[PDB]
């Protein structure tokens, strides 16, 4: 919250195996404003993503 | 899997973009028995 969110810094990072976006498209994310982002972080098996 | 009418990624969103209404077939196969060496020549913009 109370910050500027560059999402091209994420989307242009070739390190990501997927970037699945369900109610937004990743190239639109810099055009957007939101109340909070809520980042959830955890590790799983690759068979389960 | 990027070569479909509306998929996205480092190939499809830049160079070989298919039409949103693409009528056609995409036929693909592995080529390790022919083209592997590595073979740093096969290349993308």
């Amino acid at each position: 919250s109370n910050c500027v969110a560059d999402y091209s810094v994420l989307y242009n990072s070739a390190s990501f195996s997927t970037f699945k976006c369900y109610g937004v498209s990743p190239t639109k994310l810099n055009d957007l404003c939101f109340t909070n982002v809520y980042a959830d972080s955890f590790v799983i098996r690759g068979d389960e993503v | 899997r990027q070569i479909a009418p509306g998929q996205t990624g480092k190939i499809a969103d830049y160079n070989y973009k298919l039409p949103d209404d693409f009528t056609g077939c995409v036929i693909a196969w592995n080529s390790n028995n022919l083209d592997s060496k590595g073979n740093y020549n096969y290349l993308y913009r």
